[PDB]
RNA sequence: GAUGUCGGCUCAUCACAUCCUGGGGCUGAAGUAGGUCCCAAGGGUAUGGCUGUUCGCCAUUUAAAGUGGUACGCGAGCUGGGUUUAGAACGUCGUGAGACAGUUCGGUCCCUAUCUGCCGUGGGCGCUGGAGAACUGAGGGGGGCUGCUCCUAGUACGAGA
RNA sequence: CCGACUUACCAACCCGAUGCAAACUGCGAAUACCGGAGAAUGUUAUCACGGGAGACACACGGCGGGUGCUAACGUCCGUCGUGAAGAGGGAAACAACCCAGACCGCCAGCUAAGGUCCCAAAGUCAUGGUUAAGUGGGAAACGAUGUGGGAAGGCCCAGACAGCCAGGAUGUUGGCUUAGAAGCAGCCAUCAUUUAAAGAAAGCGUAAUAGCUCACUGGUCGAGUCGGCCUGCGCGGAAGAU
């Protein structure tokens, strides 16, 4: 159980995402029955430390953007190719 | 970079020191720091019998006093 | 060596990779070693890790194993000129990815497991990342 | 190095203190004759019982000097004499060579209360408890 | 705390004592040589007196924070405290049960209940007091220093060794 | 002594000390632990 | 350093001279007793020493600490005197002082010519214990680590010259 | 349209991961000694025999008998010994011609140096009028190795030798 | 005599979870391709038949695979830049690389790849972080408290962190064993005690005993520190023939 923090954002490509990457920051999306999720960017630290324990999964999340909060729990993981940290993540609302 | 040359060895090969080069007057130093700097063969040296360095603070070879320079 | 009896066929082609080929993620337990590099096992080394891994935590927590020898490859020996086909079968080899996750536990302690991948880390040929799953 | 450290052991009868074999060849290493320490232990040795060993625990300064805390007799002999034996199972908890009463463990205790710390008549009692249980004696009512 | 629990642990726990104890005394003898360690730990479990070793830092911040018995600076380098939450007559015993092996010289001072009690009075109160007499040594040194003669009401029990 | 790399300790505690631009490991109250590399 | 952002305090007469990157260090001196600090500004007020900003070496605090370890050294060395007990471990060696010479040896009749400056004494009280007598702090060791530089303390009786930090374990002949 | 070999002799040369003295850590090194062991291009780094010989086998000197490279150093150095070198023919094999790195008998190896280097040597010119005489050191190499015993020293240490 | 109560263990088909494949398939792109119809451009790229071939012997390198060790200035095939079949710029240079395509003239300007202290044409640039090693400007395994920043985090002025000092304790030299047998030669006790603090001890070490490092306590002591992980800089690892 945690509070991060989000802004809105949607990307297309390799490139748009990379260029997240280039400044220490990489995208997220917020799924929910079968409709058009809440995408959002993160920071690759901000949720891959509060992640090095089962909190972080187990129990719901204060994710804050523009003023919206709507509670989140991680689902399932992407990872780069070179290094432990967070390329891309998976939420559930809860 | 303490300048091998070939001179005549045994076992090994015989060397200049960059440690020599102070106890025989203070010129050799500054003088294979402005060597370096000019060009080629031929220029490098047209160039290179221009300067005159001696022994330095007591060269008796500054009698003409010239013009003064600060750099 | 902790070789597979029969993969597809005998005698095959080597397996380049001008990227990915498969196996990039944590897949069981709550810790593992990742490899962010790429590169060969003879088997051998495979074998080398396992006994390290079991030499530091004993009976307190299983071993799962996230990587095996695929693929078989022949060696033409260093005593012939080579352009003239194809030489006899001498080992099989696990083609470890960038990202590609080897070895998972959850059974010890996480200290444990993450010393056990560290003596594992030296009989491999590059430098490797201990990595965390906590469930998924 | 400068031999500043740590409470040196020793545990000595005051005649099995003038060779050196009984004792362990360290005394004469930090700079302590036998005859030295031998004349020295006696003089706080012999004011009680001088036929059993007494413990001793010795610190010693990088300018080789020496002093020594000379004590009662301990706990360990007078559960060996209380108990009718001289030696224990050497294998304690899995094999046990005699008993003690605890009535009696108490006496031991106030015996050795000379120079035990424990806050309850009790609390030194429950300190030579597990002394009883290294040399092989039950310890019941 | 989740590193070393030991050295948070050490300021509450003067803190609780001290402000709960009748007598407390505060010594100069440095938290290193057993022998004279041990002997203070031993005679103070028969007198029914407690002691711990704590650094000026965490003395003054026991004293900032919480309150105290009244020896705020009487603290100085490195020092052990001594203390009694119901015999304080103990607390001035155990020196001269201490001394034997080491010294008296130790106490820089003490105080009794509220009340700065120096140096060289607590040689006076230590001399096999029982709690009664420890009380009454207290208010035969105040109704003395005391100008007017309505502070001394009785001596029949109250400066005996009767009940004080 | 010998051209033994990588300044990993031998004992509990060693004065970890880069000397002349090469690591040496060695103990604070024994010379035999002083390693010429690391 | 913790504790060059805390100040250190200075007798009276003990005179500390600020003029640049070196401070000198005079009160009951036998010698030139003198500190080297260079990324600190150290001034002296009169009864205690200000620690402050001023330029050095790239390390991190790489002369604040230095300061710190050596005004207080060299302000303890006038006052009183500086340590002074230096010995051998040992017999068959020497350790006989004439004049400003201490004989040692290895086995060998001629000494081994170890001298001392003017600003230094000693006297030796017996053949293995020497006294060096002084008031700056770095000397004194100087020709004590000249002493150790012919024979040393090496662990298999430990003998040899001792002096400051100790580095042998004093280990015996071998019986399995 | 030639970067061409073994073996012997001569003549070298450089890399130090040094055969050795030399300064020094360690040791399950007491000391002596050795193992462990780093710096070091400075210097001495052995030879006769049989055999075409590497490698072999053997006697030996000196305190001592090192490693590596060099068109597997050096036929625009030497001999031309070696492989059937080219030749029988023994041994061997095929019907034979012909072959064989098993073999025995003796047996064709070139260049006077263009430029380049290396060492010795003269002519001519700047040296500030000319002449003759001593001469400073900008610069650069050579000795450089290594046993013996007297003293050092029967001493620390070790159980004692 | 026939028959049988009676799983304690191994390691499969299988089963669930987990890993994988030119010659395996439940699923399956991007791109390429054709002809029409349209923009643009190419002094025909392509078509018939008649005259002349050359090339089929390619090479350091991009994209990708086989052969090879995911060795090699390696080898070959579909595909391509440059040389072949083209001057110039840059690289200590070159057959082949990168920018680029030599009409010819121009004491002209601009920009590329590549450069800006002198050599040598242009920045010792303005501002900040770090290495002590000529790393930079020579490579991997590999390790550590070599040094700094960053978000999340433990500790964190209530005293950290690491070391140096000093302590390492009460019963206790517990029992056996034994030159003695002590936390550390071996093994069993594996605890209790006053405490602020001291494991009947993590590691070393004449193997012990000794000597020694260790948290924790108290001095130095009053502010950063360290573990995971991203990242610039460092170290030894990194010894051969003018």
């Amino acid at each position: 159980m945690f509070t991060i923090n989000a802004e809105v954002r949607k990307e297309q490509g390799k490139g748009a995402s990379r260029r997240l990457r280039a400044a220490n920051k990489f995208p997220a999306i917020i799924y929910g029955g079968k409709e058009a999720p809440l995408a959002i960017e993160l920071d690759h630290d901000k949720v891959m430390n509060m992640q090095a324990k089962a909190e972080f999964y187990s129990e719901v999340l204060t994710i804050v953007v523009d003023g919206k909060e709507i509670k989140v729990k991680a689902q399932d993981v992407q990872r780069h190719p070179y290094k432990p940290k967070l390329q891309h993540i998976d939420f559930v609302r809860a | 970079k303490v300048y091998y040359h070939h001179t005549g060895h045994i076992g090994g090969i015989k060397q200049a020191t960059f440690e020599e080069m102070i106890a025989r007057r203070p010129e050799r130093v500054i003088e294979i720091a402005v060597k370096g700097m000019l060009p080629k063969g031929p220029l490098g040296r047209a160039m290179f019998r221009k300067l005159k360095v001696y022994a330095g603070n007591e060269h008796n070879h500054a009698a003409q006093q010239p013009q003064v320079l600060d750099i | 060596m902790l070789q597979p009896k029969r993969t597809k066929f005998r005698k095959m082609h080597k397996g380049r990779n001008r990227g990915l080929a498969q196996g990039t993620d944590v897949s069981f337990g709550s810790f593992g070693l990742k490899a962010v590099g790429r590169g060969r096992l003879t088997a051998r080394q495979i074998e080398a890790a396992r006994r390290a891994m079991t030499r530091a935590v004993k009976r307190q927590g299983k071993i799962w194993i996230r990587v095996f020898p695929d693929k078989p490859i022949t060696e033409k020996p260093l005593a012939v000129r080579m352009g003239k086909g194809k030489g006899n079968v001498e080992y099989w080899v696990a083609l470890i990815q960038p990202g590609k996750v080897l070895y998972e536990m959850d059974g010890v302690p996480e200290e444990l497991a993450r010393e056990a991948f560290k003596l594992a880390a030296a009989k491999l040929p590059i430098k490797t990342t201990f990595v965390t799953k906590t469930v998924m | 190095a400068k031999k500043v450290q740590a409470y040196v052991k020793l545990q000595v009868a005051a005649g099995m203190a003038n060779p050196s074999p009984p004792v362990g060849p360290a005394l004469g290493q930090q700079g302590v004759n036998i005859m030295e320490f031998c004349k020295a232990f006696n003089a706080k040795t012999d004011s009680i019982e001088k036929g059993l060993p007494i413990p001793v625990v010795i610190t010693v300064y990088a300018d080789r000097s020496f002093t020594f805390v000379t004590k009662t007799p301990p706990a360990a002999v007078l559960l060996k004499k209380a108990a009718g034996i001289k030696s224990g199972s050497g294998k304690p908890n899995k094999d046990k060579v005699g008993k003690i009463s605890r009535a009696q463990l108490q006496e031991i205790a106030q015996t050795k209360a000379a120079d035990m710390t424990g806050a309850d008549i009790e609390a030194m009692t429950r300190s030579i408890e597990g002394t009883a249980r290294s040399m092989g004696l039950v310890v019941e009512d | 705390a989740l590193n070393l629990q030991d050295k948070q642990a050490i300021v509450a726990e003067v803190s609780e004592v001290a402000k709960g104890a009748l007598s407390a005394v505060v010594a100069d003898s440095r938290g290193v040589t057993v022998d004279k360690m041990t002997e203070l730990r031993k005679a103070g479990r028969e007198a029914g007196v407690y002691m711990r070793v704590v650094r000026n830092t965490l003395l003054r911040r026991a004293v900032e924070g919480t309150p105290f018995e009244c020896l705020k600076d009487a603290f100085v380098g490195p020092t052990l405290i001594a203390y009694s939450m119901e015999h304080p007559g103990a607390a001035a015993r155990l020196f001269k049960e201490f001394a034997k092996a080491n010294a008296k010289f130790e106490v820089k001072a003490a105080a009794f209940e509220g009340e700065l009690i120096p140096a060289s009075q607590i040689d006076r109160l230590a001399t096999l007091p029982t709690y009664e007499e420890a009380i009454a040594r207290l208010m035969a040194t105040m109704k003395e220093a005391s100008a007017g003669k309505l502070v001394r009401t009785l001596a029949a029990v109250r400066d005996a060794k009767e009940a004080a | 002594m010998k051209v033994r790399a990588s300044v990993k300790k031998l004992c509990r505690n060693c004065k970890i000390v880069k000397r002349d631009g090469v690591i040496r490991v060695i103990c604070s109250a024994e010379p035999k632990h002083k390693q010429r590399q690391g | 350093s913790r504790v060059a952002k805390a100040p250190v305090v200075v007798p009276a007469g003990v005179d500390v001279k600020i003029n640049g990157q070196v401070i000198t260090i005079k009160g009951k001196n036998g010698e030139l007793t003198r500190t080297l600090n260079d990324a600190v500004e150290v001034k002296h007020a009169d009864n205690t020493l200000t620690f402050g900003p001023r330029d050095g070496y790239a390390d991190g605090w790489a002369q604040a600490g230095t300061a710190r370890a050596l005004l207080n050294s060299m302000v303890i060395g006038v006052t009183e005197g500086f340590t002074k007990k230096l010995q051998l471990v040992g017999v068959g060696y020497r350790a006989a002082v004439k004049g400003n010479v201490i004989n040692l040896s290895l086995g060998f009749s001629h000494p081994v010519d170890h001298q001392l400056p003017a600003g230094i004494t000693a006297e030796c009280p017996t053949q293995t214990e020497i006294v060096l007598k002084g008031a700056d702090k770095q000397v004194i060791g100087q020709v004590a680590a000249d002493l150790r530089a012919y024979r040393r303390p090496e662990p298999y009786k430990g003998k040899g010259v001792r002096y400051a930090d100790e580095v042998v374990r004093t280990k015996e002949a071998k019986k399995k």
